[PDB]
């Protein structure tokens, strides 16, 4: 059985160096190419090199030439991708991958994968910006910049629920987390209701209340 | 090094077919050469769909079909059902090229359970506060859209934008339809350098465009 | 035509280590697989080794493997040996050649190669030899006579020998060395003179060795009996 | 009955240099191995992951064919972990070879009395050749500082010698043509069977 | 691999053809067609002459040709010149990327009419015995070919401990000369009534002798 075992997940801090590992077993490991492709957080696929654990002759896509450096060591049936400085944009799902045989290119052998996380990760306090409206009208909130989540928001104390979408959060290349929460209000009570949004952070131990008006 | 380009999205309902396009495959007629289409679920290994142009792995569905012409590569997914809804991509192989392998842009598959229905969006400003902070983000709230697959595109004064943009994966609402979020960050120069910022977000071929103005 | 220069070669004691050189000149260094031949006094080539264009592989003969170690600096178009544990056997000429056929090539042979370097592995210490005089023959009359000098027991090569200060060429035969059981190398001079000059005629063997820094004038005297 | 066409590879007037080797894609067909002995006069074969005796009764999902012409005593480097100058620069087995190599003499077709000088191999390479990797440059290697301009000369390398076959040689310096099968089997659906399956 | 067997000489007239042998075992010369021959000049270093058995590198002159017969590979001189005396030693691989040497074998070319040695022995000097050592020194001078053995004789009974001899060296003249040395103690010298040094050449043996007592 062709089996390619990659190793467990990566957290890593930005400029730390990185070896991850992906073990051949059930064939003949120095008769065929090992290719590793990379794939980020919610994008597509890129192939990025292959090697020949043989003689470790090594083929880089000229996007990857340079950035990251292929080897094996087919003493133990294993083949690796280094870097010497992560960066943040390094953050990726990072396979490797087999022909299907010597005649069929395709790849039809997949290691399991290996996640890679490069993150800034310290706790921090989110900073809050309020949203100001333009028969109906739309305010809100901007909760920026804050780790780990989650992030409580209510309104006016909890006490208007109906018409509000608080949005799950975008995870950004720092590692930190940013969200918005809307409202959606009736045009007549703009300037006679107040509405202030009430951000929690437990983890930062943080909590404020922003006033809201056009 | 080229691109093979698909459609960043398409939908059917469960039964009808539909088809993928790969655009932009070169082989060496000296050489080696494949074509090949990968499925790709939530948290999972790529897997080999179709291989050498045609054909299918042992288990595959024959609801899969391959083919090619000229340049372009098509697949074709017949009685489209739940468990096809997935990331599909493309990949072509030639021994000589420099890269030798290339994998396409990928496409969404989403099998439709409810009517389409066209995002809501809302642009809000800048705050003042953190322009007085000297920090800027653009909110561009999308909501209210089925299936969950948009394309999100920025642009100042008609020009596109493709530096400081975050956006987010489609959410399921309480409501069963779907909303995402994206946030462009600028510097407080950048924003009064340009007259206008526009949030273009592309659903099921028609776009939707809020607009929003230094001035207020 | 690329040239190729061995150096380091020296005297070095059994159990210690000697890093020796080999220098292309030109550019074409770094596209040729390169080699190690060496030879003892008086006896065969043997093959020692080969590192890559590339660096990519190296091979080493079963009689240095885990001793010696082949590299190669292509930045200094510039092939080492580096040699330790050393034994007496090691003893030879080294030799570096470069591959007939640039980039893997192998399986035809090595078509430049340099001059050599010398290495003398031993336990002796260097020390001058005792010279001898080997008289003529009292019988010799046979027209001419030969009479020499006997160079022993000196430690390391080389030893120059001449004639009264080079005055006396025509029939000089010096001989090369022998190396015997002691670690010590001897060697002899012989020249062939008239009969008639014995006895009016002096001669004197001048034996320079400069690794012990001694010079030995011997005078060479017809024996009475 | 559709049989597979090994007469295009056996039979062929003209067989490939071995530095341009020739593959022939053999798929939906039925494979009668039993005319490779109208084709190949005294033929000699080695099989690995096969037995020959089994072979019509065996299924599998493609068959490759590839041909090429060497000298005599260059036929034991056509076997899965054999190096050599053919192995190395000219074709490559993998270690895990399934399939048969089957050669025979042709120096009745391919000598000449002056030297057949058709027929061309490769003397080195940057790298050896992977398995069934296949490398038709012909360009001069250049060492020094002068620029080849596509002629041999100092410092200017042609990577190709021709066999030069004559009829005067012993075998071991005759050529022989060669075939290579090579037996595909991926989990996917069989489109080469032997007849009696 | 253990080196591969050669002869030690061979001999030959300008215009004549010689050969020489190289076996080996079947995991070296009997495997492999890379089989090279290469050429060695006195002080010189080794000159690529023959690669494939039987292929010439740029160069070569064409009277070097080859052949091969399982373990053992043959270089073959036509045309014998009188720059072709040196010494030849085949190569070949013994797999896994490993070359091993055969031993090397002289080829003389006959350049000139044979001449007999002259041989001089000289006993121990009176300085040397006074130092209590006694070297005898047989020195062999002006002989064609340059090949000689030595045979030392106490009385006439063979002595073989103690000798060392040289290779046979060029002279000035062209012709060769050979040195031999018998290494005694005072007591073993004056123990026997003389002592011989025997030079055979071309199967005519030349002797002198020395004792202690006659000088
Ligand atoms: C092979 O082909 C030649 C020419 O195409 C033909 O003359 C010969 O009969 C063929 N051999 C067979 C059919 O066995
Ligand atoms: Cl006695
Ligand atoms: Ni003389």
């Amino acid at each position: 059985q062709v089996r390619l075992v990659q190793s467990g997940a990566e957290v890593k801090k930005s400029g730390e160096s990185l070896k991850i590992s992906c073990k051949g077993s059930g064939y003949s490991f120095t008769s065929y190419w090992i290719g590793w492709v990379r794939q980020m957080p919610g994008k597509g696929l890129e192939w990025m090199g292959i090697i020949y654990p043989g003689d470790s002759d090594t083929r880089y896509s000229p996007s990857f030439q340079g950035q990251v450096t292929i080897s094996a060591d087919k003493s133990i049936s294993t083949v690796y991708l280094q870097w010497s400085s992560l960066k943040a944009s390094d953050t990726a799902m990072y396979y490797c991958a087999r022909q299907w045989s010597h005649y069929t290119y395709d790849y039809y052998y997949w290691g399991q994968g290996t996640l890679v996380t490069i993150s800034s990760a310290s706790t921090k306090g989110p900073s809050v910006f309020p949203l100001a409206p333009s028969g109906t009208a739309a305010l809100g909130c901007l909760v920026k910049d804050y780790f780990p989540e989650p992030v409580t928001v209510s309104w006016n104390s909890g006490a208007l629920t109906s018409g509000v979408h608080t949005f799950p959060a975008v995870l950004q290349s720092s590692g930190l987390y940013s969200l918005s929460s809307v409202v959606t209000v009736p045009s007549s009570s703009l300037g006679t209701q107040t509405y202030i949004c009430n951000v929690n952070h437990k983890p930062s131990n943080t909590k404020v209340d922003k006033k809201v008006e056009p | 090094q080229s691109v093979l380009t698909q459609p960043a999205s398409v939908s059917g309902s469960p039964g009808q077919s539909i088809t993928i396009s790969c655009t932009g495959i070169s082989s060496d007629v000296g050489g080696y050469n494949s074509v090949s289409w990968y499925q790709q679920h939530p948290g999972k290994a790529p897997k080999l769909m179709i291989y050498d142009v045609t054909n299918r792995p042992s288990g595959v569905s024959n609801r899969f079909s391959g083919s090619k012409s000229g340049n372009t590569a098509s697949l074709t997914i017949s009685g489209l059902q739940a468990e096809d809804e997935a990331d599909y991509y493309c990949s072509s192989y030639t021994s000589s090229s420099t890269p030798p392998y290339v994998f396409g842009t990928g496409t969404k598959v989403s099998v439709l359970g409810q009517p389409k229905a066209a995002p809501s969006v809302t642009l809000f400003p800048p705050s003042s506060e953190e322009l007085q902070a000297n920090k800027a983000t653009l909110v561009c709230l999308i909501s209210d859209f089925y299936p969950g697959a948009v394309t999100v595109a920025w642009k100042a004064d008609s020009s596109p934008v493709k530096a400081g943009v975050e956006t987010t994966t489609p959410s399921k609402q309480s409501n069963n339809k779907y909303a995402a979020s994206s946030y462009l960050s600028l510097t407080p120069e950048q924003w009064k350098s340009h007259r206008s910022y526009s949030c273009q977000v592309t659903h099921e071929g028609s776009t939707v465009e809020k607009t929003v103005a230094p001035t207020e | 035509e690329v040239q190729l220069v061995e150096s380091g070669g020296s005297v070095v004691q059994p159990g210690r280590a000697l890093r020796l050189s080999c220098a292309a000149s030109g550019i074409t260094f770094s596209s040729f697989g390169m080699y190690w031949v060496r030879q003892a006094p008086g006896k065969g080539l043997e093959w020692l080794g080969y590192i890559a264009y590339d660096g990519s592989d190296t091979y080493y003969a079963d009689s240095v493997k885990g001793r010696f170690t082949i590299s190669r600096d292509n930045s200094k178009n510039t092939l080492y040996l580096q040699m330790n544990s050393l034994r007496i056997e090691d003893t030879a000429v080294y030799y570096c050649a470069k591959d007939y056929y640039p980039l893997l090539s192998y399986y035809y042979g090595l078509d430049v190669w340099g001059q050599g370097t010398t290495v003398t592995v031993s336990s002796a210490s260097t020390k001058g030899p005792s010279v001898f005089p080997l008289a003529p023959s009292s019988k010799s009359s046979g027209g001419t006579a030969a009479l020499g000098c006997l160079v022993k027991d000196y430690f390391p090569e080389p030893v120059t020998v001449s004639w009264n200060s080079g005055a006396l060429t025509s029939g000089v035969h010096t001989f090369p060395a022998v190396l015997q059981s002691s670690g010590l190398y001897s060697l002899s001079s012989v020249v062939t003179v008239p009969s008639s000059s014995l006895g009016t005629q002096t001669y004197i063997c001048n034996v320079n060795h400069k690794p012990s820094n001694t010079k030995v004038d011997k005078k060479v005297e017809p024996k009475s009996c | 009955t559709n049989l597979c066409p090994f007469h295009e590879v056996f039979n062929a007037t003209t067989f490939a240099s071995v530095y341009a080797w020739n593959r022939k894609r053999i798929s939906n067909c039925v494979a009668d191995y039993s005319v490779i002995y109208n084709f190949a006069p005294f033929f000699a074969f080695k099989c690995y992951g096969v037995s020959p005796t089994k072979l019509n009764d065996l299924c599998f999902t493609n068959v490759y064919a590839d041909s090429f012409v060497i000298r005599g005593n260059e036929v034991s480097q056509i076997a899965p972990g054999q190096t050599g100058n053919i192995a190395d620069y000219n074709y490559k087995l993998p270690d895990d070879f399934t399939g048969c190599v089957i050669a025979w003499n042709s120096n009745k077709l391919d000598s000449k009395p002056s030297g057949n000088y058709n027929y061309l191999y490769r003397l080195l390479r940057k790298s050896k050749l992977k398995p069934f990797e296949r490398d038709i440059s012909t360009e001069i290697y250049q060492a020094g500082n002068k620029p080849c301009n596509g002629v041999a000369g100092p410092n200017c390398y042609s990577p190709l010698q021709s066999y030069g076959f004559r009829p005067t040689y012993g075998v071991g310096h005759q050529p022989y043509r060669v075939v290579v099968l090579s037996f595909e089997l991926l989990h996917a659906p069989a489109t080469v069977c032997g007849p009696k399956k």
